[PDB]
């Protein structure tokens, strides 16, 4: 369960984030296809190379849903109930990648935010995302 | 684990470069904080009772040092990492019986910090190099449980 | 989520055990204990050779906790909060265990109840093992 | 991996009374069921949308049946199961991209078909002794990736 405390460190932290919403998701999916390349199968019709408007234009839809999350941290499983429906059923998203795409997300705030990812927002951040993953988990029948 | 010269060249310029005094200690004090159950194995160090009372602990800093140096050897001996930690291996398997996953935790943890410190230098290339390292660390610490 | 049939399959298979569950349980327990050692370590003050009284007292608990999770499945975080705290905070067990020990509670049923563990059923017994353990790790902090 | 002669013993005395022709299908099919996200990788197999289809369906069957072949290569040679495994690692990681999670859930799939198949002949010491054989299997298979 997020705390109270929780909250207000991943609300201050995505605060932060801005304008660079789409972008940091869009670097934290390139990220992870290349520490994890097991992920790439995923986007057989994306083309994953640096700089690719299919991976920013992603990051950018990730980014918007996590956005949705924090916004709405309280009906977490409403807020992404349709998109648990779609990384469950259709897409048959291993559950190990939500780990693999979490920690990259992490990566990637602490490589842009080093004011804001102190050890107790590090600690919320990571909460939050193991949240979010258990939501988008969660339909598989 | 093989890494290409370039992922070499990566890994090897960055860790030039890291705090040697600090950065063990820094991610031996998020382990606690972010996965506290990890606690259990250190009830000896003392006043873990807040964030800042872990990273501020002085046993924490000093222990990590210890893990730091670890990784340090193993970077030296990419080719051999099931030697370079096989007493560490027994002493954490055998001894310890930490679960192996919380190897893979503490290598994330490590990259994070790596990621916190050196900022747009720590690339994704760079750090799917790192990935590559502290995978090839985590299953040589859990090879007495294969 | 638990669906209205994982509802029904697990309160059906559970029906089965009836006055063989703390049985059952201190063999699930002994299962673990025996495939993977690690476990062990949580009890130091218990005797977990064969036969032992505290592993068949334990079995008992750990057996009645699942059916009060059974009997208030759709209020699972209420009914388990006090053991979610337990676990979490004053044991400090590690997350992974949880898997492995609901990995030795389906085998047990497996080897106990073979015309209840159907595919189906193991599928459902599955999930809700594992929204189970969500719960009981749900209070790291 | 290494067993006991004793768990050695366990193990080949109840895999002798294994039907070969159906617990690798029920294996693989309650993997299908259990763990749905495997089915990404079996379209090709066509009706997947019960359980009944799934059991039922032939080349679920047929492919089990290879997959306990494989378990039964490595019980052979369980001084030498990254050798054994060698071929089926270069597919399942390098052609595949399969996470090597799945190999370890596939490993307990099996095990608890043993289980169902055996019942109380399926003991705690029987069931460690096998525990210790799939993680082998399974660490085989994912050599690829370490
Ligand atoms: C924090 C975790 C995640 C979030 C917030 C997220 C969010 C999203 C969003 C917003 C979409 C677009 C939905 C739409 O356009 O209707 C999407 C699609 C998709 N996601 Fe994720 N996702 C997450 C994790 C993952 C992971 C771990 C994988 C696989 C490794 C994955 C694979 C995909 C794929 C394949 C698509 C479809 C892309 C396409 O066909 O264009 N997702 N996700
Ligand atoms: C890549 C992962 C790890 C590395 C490289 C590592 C390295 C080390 C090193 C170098 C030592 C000092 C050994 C000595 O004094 O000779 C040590 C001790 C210790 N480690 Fe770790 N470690 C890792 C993961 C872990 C984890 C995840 C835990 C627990 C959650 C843990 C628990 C301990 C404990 C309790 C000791 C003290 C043992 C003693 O002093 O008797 N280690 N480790
Ligand atoms: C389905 C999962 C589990 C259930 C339903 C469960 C249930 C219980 C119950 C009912 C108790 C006794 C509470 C009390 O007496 O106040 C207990 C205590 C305990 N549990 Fe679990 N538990 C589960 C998983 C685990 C796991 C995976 C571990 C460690 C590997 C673990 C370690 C312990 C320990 C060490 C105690 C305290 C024993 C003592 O001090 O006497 N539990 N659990
Ligand atoms: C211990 C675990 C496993 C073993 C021993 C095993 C064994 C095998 C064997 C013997 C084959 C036939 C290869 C051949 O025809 O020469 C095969 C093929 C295959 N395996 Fe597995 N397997 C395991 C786990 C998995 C898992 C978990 C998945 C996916 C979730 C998977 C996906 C596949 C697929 C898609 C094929 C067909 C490849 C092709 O025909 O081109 N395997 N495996």
């Amino acid at each position: 369960v997020l705390s109270p405390a929780d909250k207000t460190n991943v609300k201050a932290a995505w605060g932060k984030v801005g304008a660079h919403a789409g972008e940091y998701g869009a670097e934290a999916l390139e990220r992870m296809f290349l520490s994890f390349p097991t992920t790439k199968t995923y986007f057989p019709h994306f083309d994953l190379s640096h700089g690719s408007a299919q991976v920013k234009g992603h990051g950018k839809k990730v980014a918007d849903a996590l956005t949705n999350a924090v916004a709405h941290v309280d009906d977490m499983p409403n807020a992404l109930s349709a998109l648990s429906d779609l990384h469950a059923h259709k897409l048959r998203v291993d559950p190990v990648n939500f780990k693999l795409l979490s920690h990259c997300l992490l990566v990637t705030l602490a490589a842009h935010l080093p004011a804001e990812f102190t050890p107790a927002v590090h600690a919320s951040l990571d909460k939050f995302l193991a949240s979010v993953s258990t939501v988008l988990t969660s339909k598989y029948r | 684990v093989h890494l290409t010269p370039k992922e070499k060249s990566a890994v090897t310029a960055l860790w030039g470069k890291v705090n040697v005094d600090e950065v063990g200690g820094e991610a031996l004090g998020r382990l606690l904080v972010v996965y506290p159950w990890t606690q259990r194995f250190f009830e000896s160090f003392g006043d873990l009772s807040t964030p800042d009372a872990v990273m501020g602990n002085p046993k924490v800093k000093a222990h990590g040092k210890k893990v730091l140096g670890a990784f340090s050897d193993g970077l030296a001996h990419l080719d051999n990492l099931k030697g370079t930690f096989a007493t560490l291996s027994e002493l954490h398997c055998d001894k310890l019986h930490v679960d192996p996953e919380n190897f893979r935790l503490l290598g994330n943890v490590l990259v994070c910090v790596l990621a916190h410190h050196f900022g747009k230098e720590f690339t994704p290339p760079v750090q799917a190099a790192y990935q590559k390292v502290v995978a090839g660390v985590a299953n040589a610490l859990a090879h007495k449980y294969h």
